[PDB]
């Protein structure tokens, strides 16, 4: 859930424990009707379910599987970004960063998938 | 070296549109009184506020493009239709009425169907002059909507009492509230706070004056789409409420006739006591004070000219008169005395404005689908605030500000001007030095 | 739609001052809009001057202390108006001037970035020579 | 504080040919913060491309742009008289947002 | 959710948890649609909690949170040898929210520490 | 979830199994005729994924494309050796061949996962 | 499909027949099935004569 | 939509005389249809509304 | 429904040729069906000759180079017809014959496996002795 979004990336990274804690509801009451209000709840349920399922579907394919801080062995290519760790984590907010690197999200996702599946294949070889 | 790391739960959002459901208060409406608005089905009862203050975040808000107002307009039109679908048809009543040529009852004589299809009956009813239109002693007359709409009786038990409805958002979406004083709903907003969903808002509708609404914080503030075009209406929001008390004092009766198998048309009945027409009382001093403040505020944004308030020119009876319902009967009061002072003597006496009740209501900005409201059988008395006026400019020095109304969306813009739904994007990618898995 | 208008051509002399007013027909307000001032010397490349953004005015170093920015939004009779006037004019200010706009309602569009932005609409332009 | 140059400054062109114009930046504009203008003789410039490759509304589709690191290019295919004019490259990444040197296209 | 073995003490039932598991609008059709959403919604909720605490698909999940005696006072043998599951969950029904929060916080703290080790 | 590369044998398709996930993203409030169909379609997809992920989860693979399970091969389920299973038999052919022993395989996998879970707690004491 | 009944051993439950919601659901479902089946059928209003 | 290479006759049972034969054509034949004489529409009010 | 009818019986002598044709009433087409030729024996178990499957004729290793198989599907007046020809006739050919079909529309049924299939519907049979 959104909150304290004005802080920089470094300041808000140590407060991610608060965001995750305290239940990171409504519309759970069964109705079984077709009135004006009876259909909007039925659609809201599906909207929430699809959103959460899509997010967890994207998360799983990279080997994160429900962890907030997901580390990956994918090198950083300078074409996606130039700025150093300080200029990224000291004077830039998350909205600013995600707007800056919005042209290289698809490639990042694809590369993460390649890396995960290649790492998965390497292990089977070691086991044999 | 740096390596891609993935974070779930980062603070990022983008503007979006959703389906916002309804939540009402604790008291379930299974009290045997069922409203047109179906608040009982708004089963999501509202447990707690849960607000968070976004700090150092600025947002841009434009009230005229909000989708929240557009959704409400549709839901309210639909709830009314749903309520009147199982109600009496009223088609037998479109017949020539023989009314005495000797508001005003003119009571008339008509022939109507009895329960047995073969037989006919002659019935007499008191019909308000506003709903009967002459067709060309004892001259003939016809109902007003015979030629353009089908009229359906309101079911008697249903209550038109307006109760607060809170609109709420599904997970993955949030609502943002501006929290800024004097916020003419357009421009950057400083202390945006994340609210779980909107506060209680009453689905009341009125033409010329807004009753029972929310009050501003700092002062009287003007809100309009384009402050240059004369075809756009100006909405004023007050920071203090004038009080209007309205009553129909006669003691009337309801008598029911059988127009078919199982169908009853309830007609008006003879009065006991014959009191004068309904009126409405509005404190003169407070009204003139708030009118002067509104005049000064208008002088601020309109080149420091002199502001003249004039009475409404003409149109449908809704547009030219203040319109509302006291306890299920809509009556339209004459508001000339309230708006005639060129503000930049003031009379302190209680102002009493005449009201003429009507019965056959017509749909706003539509074709067909009229409604009939039965009597109440008792005396009525409702007390209310007034916290807004709607005015529309006439230009071609001084300025002419004709009172306006009729658009049913504009009644809620003073209550939904400070909300904006934003989709939440939790995923994010950032570089750091961990490099494993 | 959107349309911009400025004043007419004016011929001045060194040591004087000149005025240029911008009137936008289509900009609902300057609260969620921005106006950028740009100067084009004859044949030379376009040059940036200054802006007012969220009712905050500023200018580049080459024009700091020599340019003035003001703006008034919707009025009951007049459209939003922005004004630029040169102070202590010199012989090197002989160039056309232009009034620009952009839309700032959505962060994610790509026409603006932290106050530095492109220019969606351009005025007809006024010529000032000395 | 950030400068750009573009070449060719003046280039001949003919109807039906495809022309490629490139503007080079001093630094690495990795955010794709580059815009293109075209002005007719004695006319104010008009925005055509923003964010590297995004078309505006009511714009011919033959204008195309590609962004990669330092090399930003604008490709115009099937030129017409409505398309001859003077072109500009701008970056808006660091305050102040400056302009390019200015390139002009002449017929034949 | 195995009903059956619900009248046994906690230790016995724990051993026997060998296996966990395995449009039209008309009066019936709407009911069938509501029944589907109810199940999907329910499964997701338990999974969301489990995963936040780090369990992720294990029927028995070991967590680092210590036990505070203000939640319970009894010994391992009293709790496991003579208390059935519906009795224990009713006996500690006042400290489930705090327990959930403590496990969430502990999982996040462990998650943060690992990044430090990887540098 | 892939269609395409169905003709090839196991040895060819398995190399591109990585590609199946790799190349792509992989994997109403109206009572009109089209609107209800859309509602049914949305529920069908969510429900299917969750059933598939629920089946995958119980064996402890937890959302990974190739999962190794410590379950020995029973000669009743099949006879052919690794070369003649992975060199000339397509996936559809194999899944049709061993369609009589999927339930027993699932049960054995679940029991083995539960036993491994129990054996882990003992080590931790 | 095939029934699966499992005996709960050593478990006692309390039952009250007059508070069951299962009976209340049935009453509504049967009232609504009859209404749906007779909605597309001849009106018979000319008969009352 | 026209077929790709040749005229194709498709039918459910080429033996039964009670089954229709559908023919698909490689190329199209063009038919133009018109009602030459223009008429007027007038509206009569048969009820309220 | 499904019904099979073959030709009549023949009595011949070695060094000749004879053909038996089955006419299936119920097979929509042989494209998604298959015809299997099986020869019963005077006292022994049944044997396999060959088949037509997706219009790909084949025969057993003990009948290759002698037996020929052909088939024509639905026509305007006649049902699908499949035929078997015995060339270089000998005393060992004194046995009944059958023409059989099994459905091939679904892979997952279990009535076929990589072209080697069961025998669902059987004809009456034609005794042939020499
Ligand atoms: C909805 O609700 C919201 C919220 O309430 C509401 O928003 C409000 O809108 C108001 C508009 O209606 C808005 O008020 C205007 O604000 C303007 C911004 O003013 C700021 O900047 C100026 C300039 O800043 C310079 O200079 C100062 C001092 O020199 C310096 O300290 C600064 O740092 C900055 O210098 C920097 O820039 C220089 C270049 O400019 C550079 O050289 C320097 O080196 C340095 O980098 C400050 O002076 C202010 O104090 C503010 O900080 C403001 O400009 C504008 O003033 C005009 O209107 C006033 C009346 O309201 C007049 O009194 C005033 O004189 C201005 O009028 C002149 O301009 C108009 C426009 O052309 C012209 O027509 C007039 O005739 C007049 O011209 C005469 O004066 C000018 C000199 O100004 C001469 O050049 C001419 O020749 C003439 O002589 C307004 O005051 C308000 O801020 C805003 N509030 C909020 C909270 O958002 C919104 O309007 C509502 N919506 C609706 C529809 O109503
Ligand atoms: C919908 O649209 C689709 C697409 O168009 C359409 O599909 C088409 O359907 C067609 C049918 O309508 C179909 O055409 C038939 O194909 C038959 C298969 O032909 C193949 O096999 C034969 C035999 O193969 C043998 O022999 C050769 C040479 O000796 C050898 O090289 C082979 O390897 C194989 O030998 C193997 O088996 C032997 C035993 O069988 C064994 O001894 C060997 O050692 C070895 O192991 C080949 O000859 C072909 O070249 C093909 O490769 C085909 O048999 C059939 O031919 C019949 O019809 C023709 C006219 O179309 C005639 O010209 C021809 O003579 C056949 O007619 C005989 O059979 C009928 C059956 O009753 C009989 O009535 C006739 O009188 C005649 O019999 C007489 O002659 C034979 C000798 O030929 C004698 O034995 C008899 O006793 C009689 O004297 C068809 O040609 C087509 O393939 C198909 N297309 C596709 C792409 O799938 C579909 O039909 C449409 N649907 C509808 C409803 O319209
Ligand atoms: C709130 O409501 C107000 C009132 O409705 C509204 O203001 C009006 O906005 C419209 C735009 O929607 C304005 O119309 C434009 O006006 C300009 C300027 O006209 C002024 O000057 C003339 C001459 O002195 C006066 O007669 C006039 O009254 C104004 O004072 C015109 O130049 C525009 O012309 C364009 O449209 C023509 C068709 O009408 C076309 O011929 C052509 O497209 C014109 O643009 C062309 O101009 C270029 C030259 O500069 C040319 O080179 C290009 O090829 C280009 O195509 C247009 O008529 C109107 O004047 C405004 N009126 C007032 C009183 O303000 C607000 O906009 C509205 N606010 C919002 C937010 O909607
Ligand atoms: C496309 O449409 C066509 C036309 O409708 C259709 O062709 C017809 O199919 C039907 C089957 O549905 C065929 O009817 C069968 O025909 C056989 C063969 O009879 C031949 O010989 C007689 C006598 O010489 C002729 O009169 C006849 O025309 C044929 O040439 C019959 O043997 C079948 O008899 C069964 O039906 C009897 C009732 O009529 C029952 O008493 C009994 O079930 C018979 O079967 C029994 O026979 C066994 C002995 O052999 C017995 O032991 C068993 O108990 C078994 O039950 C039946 O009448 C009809 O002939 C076809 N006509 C033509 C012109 O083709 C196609 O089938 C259809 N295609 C598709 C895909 O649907
Ligand atoms: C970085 O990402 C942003 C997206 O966040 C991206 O901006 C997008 O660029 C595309 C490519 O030009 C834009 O798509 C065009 O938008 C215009 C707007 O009017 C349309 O007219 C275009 O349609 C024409 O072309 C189509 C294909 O030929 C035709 O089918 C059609 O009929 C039209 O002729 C086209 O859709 C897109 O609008 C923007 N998005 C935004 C929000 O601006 C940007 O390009 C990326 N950066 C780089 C360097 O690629
Ligand atoms: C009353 O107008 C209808 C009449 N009839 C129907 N019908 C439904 N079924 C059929 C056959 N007709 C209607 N449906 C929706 C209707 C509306 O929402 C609608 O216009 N307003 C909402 C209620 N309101 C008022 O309170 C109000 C205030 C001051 C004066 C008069 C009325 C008017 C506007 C509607
Ligand atoms: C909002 O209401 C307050 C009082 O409720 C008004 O405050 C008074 O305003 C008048 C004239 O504006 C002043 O003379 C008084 O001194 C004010 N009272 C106090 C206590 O300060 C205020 O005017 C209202 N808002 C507007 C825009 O008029
Ligand atoms: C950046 O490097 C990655 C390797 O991690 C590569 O896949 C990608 O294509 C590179 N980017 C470009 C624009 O070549
Ligand atoms: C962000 O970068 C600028 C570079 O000019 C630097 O001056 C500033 O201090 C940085 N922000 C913080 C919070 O250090
Ligand atoms: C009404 O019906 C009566 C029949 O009882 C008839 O006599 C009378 O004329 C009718 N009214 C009119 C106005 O015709
Ligand atoms: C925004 O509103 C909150 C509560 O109304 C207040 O505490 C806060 O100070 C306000 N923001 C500013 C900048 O004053
Ligand atoms: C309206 O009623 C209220 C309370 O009953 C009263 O205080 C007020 O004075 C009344 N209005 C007038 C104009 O008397
Ligand atoms: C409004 O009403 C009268 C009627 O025309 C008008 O002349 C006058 O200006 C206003 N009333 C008073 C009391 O001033
Ligand atoms: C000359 O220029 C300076 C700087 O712009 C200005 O402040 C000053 O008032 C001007 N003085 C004269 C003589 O105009
Ligand atoms: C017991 O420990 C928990 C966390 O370990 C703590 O939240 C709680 O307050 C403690 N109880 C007491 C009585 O201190
Ligand atoms: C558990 O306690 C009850 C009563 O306190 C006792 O009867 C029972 O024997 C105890 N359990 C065991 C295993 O002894
Ligand atoms: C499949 O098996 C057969 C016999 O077991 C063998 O002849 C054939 O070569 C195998 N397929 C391949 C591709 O090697
Ligand atoms: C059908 O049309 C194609 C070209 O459109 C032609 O080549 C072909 O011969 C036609 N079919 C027949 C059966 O002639
Ligand atoms: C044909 O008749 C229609 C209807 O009167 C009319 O609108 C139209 O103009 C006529 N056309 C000609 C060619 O007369």
């Amino acid at each position: 859930f959104l909150g304290a979004a004005g802080s920089t990336m470094g300041a808000a990274s140590i407060t991610l424990t608060v965001q995750a804690r305290q239940l990171l509801p409504e519309a759970q009451q069964h109705l079984l009707q077709l009135t004006v209000w009876g259909i909007k709840q039925l659609q809201a349920r599906v909207l929430a379910v699809e959103r959460y399922l899509q997010d967890q579907k994207f998360l799983g394919l990279w080997g994160c599987s429900g962890k907030i801080i997901c580390c990956t062995a994918v090198p950083w290519n300078s074409s996606w970004s130039n700025k150093t760790f300080e200029e990224i984590w000291n004077n830039m907010t998350w909205i600013e960063w995600e707007r800056e690197i919005s042209n290289y999200t698809s490639q990042i996702y694809d590369i993460l998938t390649i890396s995960q599946t290649q790492q998965e294949k390497n292990e089977k070889d070691l086991l044999e | 070296n740096l390596w891609v790391t993935v974070y779930y739960g980062v603070p990022v959002w983008r503007d979006a549109d959703t389906t916002l459901f309804c939540a009402s208060d604790a008291k379930a409406y299974e009290t045997e009184v069922h409203n047109v608005w179906a608040t009982h089905a708004c089963v999501p009862t509202d447990p707690n506020p849960q607000e968070m203050h976004l700090k150092n975040v600025t947002e841009n808000f434009n009230m005229w493009k909000n989708n929240m107002v557009e959704q409400m307009h549709e839901d309210i039109i639909s709830l009314w239709d749903q309520s009147l679908k199982p109600c009496v048809k009223l088609t037998p009543l479109c017949v020539t009425l023989n009314c005495t040529s000797a508001d005003d009852v003119r009571n008339c004589s008509f022939n109507m169907t009895t329960e047995l299809r073969d037989k006919q009956q002659k019935v007499y009813a008191l019909f308000y002059k506003l709903d009967i239109v002459p067709i060309d002693n004892f001259s003939e007359y016809r109902l007003i909507n015979c030629n353009t709409s089908v009229i359906k009786q309101a079911c008697p038990k249903v209550s038109f009492d307006p109760i607060p409805i809170h609109y709420c958002t599904p997970a993955g979406y949030a609502i943002l509230r501006c929290n800024d004083k004097k916020f003419n709903g357009t421009g950057p907003c400083k202390n945006v706070s994340s609210v779980q969903c909107t506060h209680g808002i009453k689905p009341v509708v009125s033409t010329q004056l807004l009753l029972n609404g929310s009050l501003a914080e700092e002062g009287i503030i003007i809100r309009s789409e384009n402050l240059t075009n004369n075809a756009k209406t100006i909405i004023v929001h007050f920071n203090e409420s004038v009080k209007i008390n309205c009553t129909r004092p006669s003691n009337n009766t309801r008598t029911g006739i059988h127009i078919g198998p199982g169908q009853v048309f309830y007609k008006t009945g003879d009065i006991i006591g014959d009191i004068r027409k309904a009126y409405c009382n509005i404190s003169g001093a407070q009204w003139h004070k708030v009118l002067g403040r509104v005049a000064n505020k208008l002088k601020e944004h309109f080149n420091n000219k002199t502001i003249v308030f004039k009475p409404s020119s003409g149109g449908d009876p809704e547009i030219t008169m203040h319109s509302f319902n006291c306890r299920g009967e809509f009556f339209y009061c004459n508001t000339t005395k309230l708006f005639n002072s060129t503000w930049g003597t003031r009379d302190n006496g209680t102002i009493t404005i005449p009201c003429r009740i009507k019965q056959i209501i017509n749909m706003w900005q539509g074709v067909g689908q009229a409604m009939y409201a039965p009597p109440i059988k008792g005396v009525i008395k409702c007390l209310s605030n007034i916290t807004g006026i709607l005015l529309t400019r006439d230009g071609g020095n001084n300025e002419t500000f004709r009172p306006g109304g009729g658009d049913m969306r504009d009644n809620w813009r003073n209550e939904l001007y400070k909300y904006k739904v934003v989709q939440i994007e939790p995923l994010g990618i950032a570089p750091t030095k961990c490099k494993r898995r | 739609q959107i349309h911009l208008v400025q004043s007419g051509t004016e011929v001045k002399k060194p040591g004087s001052s000149v005025t240029v007013s911008c009137k936008a027909y289509g900009v609902n307000t300057f609260g969620l809009y921005a106006v950028n001032w740009v100067r084009q010397a004859p044949g030379q490349s376009l040059e940036y001057i200054g802006q007012i953004w969220r009712w905050k005015s500023s200018a580049s170093h080459h024009f700091r202390g020599r340019v003035l920015i003001s703006a008034v939004d919707l009025t009951g009779s007049s459209p939003p108006i922005s004004s630029l006037e040169i102070k202590n004019l010199t012989s090197d200010d002989t160039a056309v001037y232009f009034c620009t706009t952009t839309s700032t309602y959505d962060r994610w569009s790509g026409l603006h970035h932290d106050g530095v932005m492109a220019f969606s609409s351009w005025g007809q332009g006024t010529l000032i020579s000395v | 504080d950030i400068q750009m140059t573009q070449s060719p400054s003046t280039l001949s062109a003919s109807t039906g040919d495809t022309v490629r114009i490139s503007c080079r930046a001093s630094q690495s504009i990795t955010g794709n913060w580059v815009a293109w203008y075209q002005q007719r003789p004695g006319k104010a410039p008009r925005l055509l491309i923003y964010r590297g490759a995004a078309l505006l509304g009511g714009v011919p589709s033959r204008f195309r742009g590609s962004a990669a690191g330092t090399d930003f290019t604008l490709t115009i295919g099937n030129l017409q008289a409505e398309d001859f004019g003077t072109f500009y490259c701008q970056q808006y990444d660091t305050y102040p947002g400056t302009f390019g040197q200015g390139t002009k296209v002449e017929v034949k």
